[PDB]
């Protein structure tokens, strides 16, 4: 497995 | 595929990619139009859009040398001008810190050409180019990515010849100091107006451009509150 | 201070409970008083005819080992009616909300006539408590079915404060008196009246377990179970004296929760002993003296603050355990003694009973050190500490505390091994009453005499312990113990001290004519390990020998061998998530690399002085212009080069070092930025001439520089040195840096804000750069572990392709973060715990609103001051007021180095930087989800590689690895330097083009570094891809475009990928592999 995380472009994930 | 050209008037001009095994008819699109313009260095040149990886002149000489040959027309492409594929030479840094040795969109380029009837008879074999993509995309032509200078481009990691700068050095030094030694002496040579009038140099000044963009870049406190009869009646008046 | 105040109050309205729920439990307790009060008394009982009654019963007492047998029972039992009584805070009404939930504690106190004057002798007043307890259970229950309560309270017992001795009646409320709500816990404490036994006799010198050794624990259980109403009237009168007692009362909770600090029992493993009544009988004590000379410290007119204050800095600086101890009278001004017990002591000469008995000697050097360091932050008036100080949980995760945890597997674990019960014996049994007690005591003092001066703090936690029983049962039941004993296995947690963990010879007592006492137990202690030995200043002692290794620290070895020669043969001592991340820092191709330490920067002396030889050299060559000086200022010059230097390895990135050469300063400089330029190669084309000529065995090339955009003249001197090393040098003038401002001026207007930064550039690595070696270079050396977790930092960034996009230096000073600001934790001083630190502040790093600024600075002058640090926050704000949502900028950087904070932050995209952040909380987020183990390691180690639009994959022709110097190689630098290029990875440079050409379209990254995530023989790269919002979808045709397109229909194009793709594998040549889209 691995670490995935959804990318974000608009800064949502702050 | 049955478009031919832009409705701005930009004609589409397809390209066939390579057979690479790591890509197993994927295509590649210019859009182009004639360019105007009374400047004659851009006079005679085709405006393009949407150019590959590193299209140099050489690029430009094959592509035209197919569609003279298929069309049998005379065409010779004199230049590309304004191909900045990495946005380079978009500003001058020698031209704004000094006048001395440099008295001067993107992705695209303007193609100039030797003369009018070298342009418009590849601007007539663009257009019938264009209509083989609805009709007959399998004679499309077929774009090579390889030339001298992309080979040269690949190879990053090649050490300078120091016999090559030693040469291009000292050439540009000695451009550089006579035209140094010239500037120096037209400000110090008493440069005086139509009218009599002697400008000001300071020592050590070396360039009239200089002194013009220092001009560019660039009583309160003797005056008694207590001097005059009147001033002292205004006191008296604020005094009561 | 105001703002502090103000800070206060809103912690306290937040925190505080809402009234309601005290009316309802207030309605309940009372009535379960009448419940009580219904209860009928009894006669006297033996321990036969109890256990008769008893027998049938789904109540079981919970005697307290060792139970009562027939033989030593002779006394008999008695019931009969207590006099029920409140206690607690919630008794001083200075409870809370606490999400988790408290606890309400309400004392039966049996009537005197229950006990003899003798009856605190070998557990006979704990017997007759223990049956008492269980015949109020019997009725309790069958009242709580006949008032139709039962439905929705559940009964069970627990131990008090985790004390074995003292097991209470807990009642809650599952889900009209129904307080689930509520979320309260009401605890029947069954203690003893005052002064029914001599406390003289309970004194903690004296002993009451006949067997003669001391019995502090049991004088203190029995006796503090006789001193509870006592303290609860103590605590009122100063609740009334001074106005701030409540609010300087709850300030303390937090400040002990957050640490992970309770009043539950420590000897058996668990962190605490000092909890709110600790807490607040200091004050109590402080507030009627404490000093030396018996002067009060506290003052009844002080505010909460000034309370909370007073006693951080009490505790902080005198000392309780070894020398001095601190006397008051609760019923007389505290007075601080300086003999001490050699043990946390608190004595009250009223009541004879120390309050810090629970407390251990290793947990309070904790105390101390966290009551310390909040001072240093309490007194700090530059940054604001309030969130630090009490709203930041550090006992979350075990590791970013500690800084390694050592599971112990015990043997025989449905009981102990029968050498390791034997080793408890009788005489432990009186001293420690539980072999939980002793055995975490065995281990504290082997470990802690083992590692010495390698450690500042050690804890030993008994993983898997429980508290709380069914009624059916006597004593708690673990599925290990079986009854026998009370958790799984044993966890020791150290903090290392990283000046000497990794000395190779435990030093020891000088040798001499008669064997000496402290030599005696030396020899013992390490056996064969111990032996005598000489070193070169002539001085002969006993010492012991240890290996370095490259994968665990030299504490692993010790541990484990000092444990198992002591405590068991059989024990098993395992910390794999040490080695895991010691593994994955890259293992140089040096001699003896397995065997050197993490701590050895073998390597890195050795690459200066190779420069130093070439630094003697420039110095004495003749120029037209002398040297003013040569700076270093690379990477491996400030100790954060990712893998080490190594000779003659030249495919590695760092290999070709970057120095600042500086000359005097002249007025014949070009004043043309192009000839500037080129006057500055015609000084290095000397220093490659005269050079080759006088120092033939140094080898030279020169090579362009592109990094600072439209100077395009730079060009820049290679050496390889003849020791295998290679050195990029770069000429610097006073006449460049206002060159660069010129072009500012005179750019028009729309075009100054690309000129400055291309001057920002510029000073980073010209200006800057130099700064930046100095201060790191000097502040890596107390910060032992800064170098390793920066290199393993960089690691992780390379993994998942996002070195490309941060610039060296950020990475740096994200990474030095805990170290220069390790509030609320401590420093870090081991690999793991520095590494999860830094991937802990990413998560929680709001750098939209919150700035990020550090003191580069030794731990305690060059610190911020107020005015500087008010004006870096002013410029925080404005940069934030024009760029709110942080497309711009994200990442605000500053120190002394760079005031702006835009210096080593700008340029990045914005997916990117969001990268950072979503990946640092995931990670967190596993951590939390799944305990640090080997799995979870490799998992954070390892690339997704999904999310990407499309996935291109490459292989060099030949592998790398060798040639960069990593251990799974060339000797010599090739005769034509011509062939430097075949052996090296240019896909770093390849991205970095095709990013510029597709910034309006396309994001590309790949790894830096190919020879270390490259494989088994390091040629594998990848390069991975990102389409925009904008052209991911259709767009009208335009000039302004400036994108590669397809149309669809006369005024629509579409994305070109598959060109782009191919555009791609051209540039790639035969290292593109394959597509994947």
């Amino acid at each position: 497995l691995s670490l995935s995380a959804g990318f974000d472009w608009t800064a949502s994930i702050l | 595929e049955d478009i031919s050209a832009m409705k701005n008037g930009f004609i589409v001009v397809p390209f066939k990619l390579p057979d690479h095994k790591a890509l197993p008819a994927s295509l590649h699109f210019m859009f182009a139009k004639r360019h105007q313009s009374s400047n004659s260095n851009e006079s005679d040149c085709l405006f393009l859009v949407n150019l590959p990886l590193l299209s140099n002149i050489e690029h430009m000489k094959k592509f035209v040398g197919q569609l003279c040959g298929k069309y049998d027309t005379v065409s010779h492409v004199e230049e590309l001008l304004y191909n900045d594929e990495f946005g380079l030479h978009e500003v001058d840094l020698s031209a704004l810190t000094s006048d001395l040795m440099s008295s001067t969109p993107r992705n695209t380029a303007l193609l100039k050409f030797v003369d009018a009837a070298s342009i418009n008879n590849c601007w007539n074999a663009l257009k019938k180019y264009s209509n083989l993509h609805a009709k007959h995309p399998n004679e499309l032509f077929e774009w090579t990515y390889t030339t001298p200078s992309f080979t040269t481009f690949v190879n990053f990691y090649k050490p300078l010849d120091i016999d090559y700068l030693k040469e291009d050095i000292h050439t540009h030094m000695a451009i550089f100091e006579q035209r140094e030694a010239q500037a120096q002496e037209d400000v110090q040579s008493s440069i005086v107006d139509e009218d009599g009038f002697t400008l000001v140099v300071g020592k050590n000044t070396k360039s009239l451009n200089s002194i013009r963009k220092k001009i560019l870049n660039k009583i309160d406190k003797k005056a008694k509150k207590d001097f005059y009869r009147f001033q002292v009646r205004e006191r008296k008046k604020q005094e009561i | 201070s105001n703002i502090f105040k103000l800070q206060i109050d809103e912690l306290l309205e937040q925190v505080k409970l809402k009234q309601k729920h005290v009316l309802k439990v207030e309605k309940f307790l009372h009535k379960l008083y009448d419940i009580l009060q219904e209860i009928p008394d009894w006669e006297e009982k033996s321990l036969a005819e109890v256990d008769s009654f008893f027998k049938n019963k789904i109540v079981s007492v919970p005697f307290v080992d060792p139970k009562p047998i027939p033989q030593n029972t002779n006394y008999k039992f008695n019931y009969k009616k207590p006099d029920i009584s409140l206690i607690g805070s919630f008794a001083l009404k200075a409870g809370i909300y606490q999400p988790n939930g408290s606890s309400i504690d309400t004392l039966l106190t049996m009537p005197k006539e229950l006990f003899e004057k003798k009856d605190f002798l070998n557990f006979r007043c704990l017997h007759k408590r223990s049956v008492y307890l269980a015949y109020l259970t019997h009725h309790l229950l069958i009242l709580l079915k006949k008032d139709k309560l039962d439905s929705f309270l559940q009964l069970e017992y627990s131990y008090f404060d985790n004390d074995p001795l003292l097991p209470i009646l807990r009642i809650s409320c599952s889900k009209d008196y129904n307080f689930y709500k509520t979320r309260f816990s009401i605890n029947l404490l069954i203690g003893f009246p005052y002064k029914v036994f001599e406390p003289k006799k309970l004194l903690p010198n004296r002993n009451c377990i006949r067997i003669l050794p001391a019995t502090p624990l049991y004088n203190f259980s029995v006796l503090s179970s006789s001193t509870h109403e006592n303290y609860l009237k103590y605590l009122y009168k100063t609740k009334k004296q001074t106005e701030s007692f409540v609010e300087a009362t709850v300030l303390g909770r937090l400040w002990l929760q957050q640490r992970g600090f309770s009043s539950n029992m420590s000897h058996s493993g668990s962190l605490g002993g000092f909890g709110t009544f600790e807490f607040t009988i200091l004050m109590a004590a402080l507030l009627n003296g404490g000093g030396i000379n018996s002067n009060k410290i506290l003052l009844h007119g002080f505010s909460s603050y000034q309370l909370f204050k007073g006693v951080i800095k009490y505790l902080a600086t005198m000392d309780l355990c070894h020398d001095g101890h601190l006397q008051f009278h609760s019923n007389p001004a505290s007075k601080y003694i300086d003999e001490g017990f050699q043990t946390p002591t608190l004595f009250d000469k009223s009541t004879k009973v120390n309050i810090l008995t629970k407390m251990t000697v290793s947990s309070y050097q904790i105390l101390k050190e966290y009551a310390g360091e909040t001072l240093r932050m309490l007194n700090n008036v530059v940054q604001d500490q309030f969130s630090n100080i009490f709203l930041t949980n550090i006992s979350r995760f075990d590791n970013l505390k500690y800084d390694l945890c050592y599971d112990v597997q015990l043997p025989l674990g449905n009981n102990l091994e029968t050498s390791l019960a034997a080793t408890f014996g009788s005489m432990e049994r009186v001293k420690f009453i539980t072999l939980e007690n002793f055995l975490a005591h065995k281990i504290t003092n082997v470990a802690r005499y083992a590692l010495g001066d390698r450690i500042k703090y050690i804890q030993i936690e008994m993983v898997g312990q429980k508290s709380d029983f069914p009624i059916t049962k006597r004593k708690v039941y673990s599925n290990t113990g079986g009854n026998h004993f009370n958790f799984d296995f044993v966890r020791v947690k150290l903090i290392v001290n990283p000046s000497e963990c990794d000395k190779l010879v435990t030093k020891g007592p000088a040798h001499s004519e008669t064997m000496s006492t402290e030599a005696a137990v030396f020899k013992n202690f390490w056996g064969i390990k111990s032996s005598l030995r000489r070193f070169k200043d002539g001085s002969i002692t006993h010492c012991c020998v240890w290996s370095t290794s490259s994968s665990e620290p030299i504490i692993s070895s010790i541990v484990n061998f000092a444990l198992q020669k002591h405590v068991s043969k059989k024990a098993q001592i395992s910390n794999e998530t040490i080695k895991k991340f010691h593994n994955f820092l890259p293992l140089p191709n040096l001699p003896s690399s397995a065997k050197t330490s993490v701590l050895n920067l073998s390597s890195f002396f050795n690459l200066k002085k190779s420069f130093d030889d070439l630094y003697k050299i420039i110095f004495q060559m003749k120029l037209p212009l002398s040297v003013k000086s040569i700076l270093p200022v690379g990477s491996a010059f400030r100790y954060t080069s990712l893998c080490q230097p190594v000779p003659f390895a030249y495919s590695d990135p760092d290999f070709f070092q970057d120095v600042i050469l500086e000359f005097e300063t002249s007025p014949k400089w070009p004043d043309e930025i192009t000839s500037l330029e080129k006057a500055k190669t015609a000084f290095l084309l000397k220093i490659q001439e005269e050079l080759s000529a006088n120092s033939s065995t140094y080898r030279s090339f020169f090579s362009r520089d592109e990094s600072i955009p439209y100077n395009l003249e730079i060009v820049t001197l290679n050496i390889l040195t003849p020791e295998g090393y290679g050195f990029k040098f770069r000429v610097l003038t006073e006449r460049d840096e206002i060159l660069y401002l010129r072009a500012i001026a005179n750019a028009r207007n729309e075009l100054k804000p690309e000129l400055e930064a291309t001057f920002l550039k510029f000073t980073a690595k010209y200006l800057a750069s130099v700064r930046h070696t100095r201060t790191l270079e000097n502040i890596s050396h107390s910060y032992q572990f800064y170098s390793p977790v920066v290199r393993l930092f960089k690691r992780w960034l390379d993994t998942h392709l996002l070195l490309g996009h941060i610039t060296d230096e950020l990475a740096e000073l994200i990474a030095i973060k805990p170290f220069v600001d390790p509030a609320p934790y401590f420093i870090p001083g081991s690999l793991e715990n520095g590494f999860l630190k830094v991937l802990k502040f990413i998560s929680q790093w709001n750098w939209k609103d919150d700035p990020l600024i550090l003191d580069l600075v030794k731990p305690e002058s060059e610190r911020l001051t107020l005015a500087q640090y008010k004006g870096i926050q002013m410029n925080f704000t404005n940069l934030r007021n024009s760029d709110p949502n942080g497309t711009h900028l994200q990442f605000f950087v500053a120190s002394k180095n760079d005031p702006s904070g835009i210096l080593y932050s700008s340029g990045i995209p914005l997916p990117i930087a969001t990268r950072l952040t979503a990946l640092a909380k995931v990670a967190v987020n596993l951590l939390q989800t799944h305990g640090l183990n080997q799995q979870t390691i490799n998992l954070l180690f390892t690339p997704g590689l999904k999310d990407y639009d499309f996935v291109v994959d490459l292989r060099t022709p030949i592998g790398l690895k060798s040639s960069c110097g990593i251990l799974s190689a060339p000797s010599n630098f090739p005769e034509n330097l011509n062939d430097l290029s075949e052996k090296m990875d240019p896909t770093y440079q390849l991205v970095k083009y095709l990013n510029l050409k597709y910034k309006n379209s396309l994001i590309l990254s790949s790894r830096k570094y190919i020879g270390v995530n490259g494989g088994e023989k390091g040629d594998k790269n990848v390069i991975t891809g990102l389409i925009k919002p904008l052209f991911k979808g259709a767009h009208k045709f335009r000039v302004n475009l400036d994108c590669n397109v397809k149309p669809v229909d006369d005024e629509n194009v579409i994305l070109n990928k598959e060109a782009i793709f191919h555009e791609i594998a051209a540039f790639g040549n035969d290292m593109v592999i394959n597509f994947e889209t």
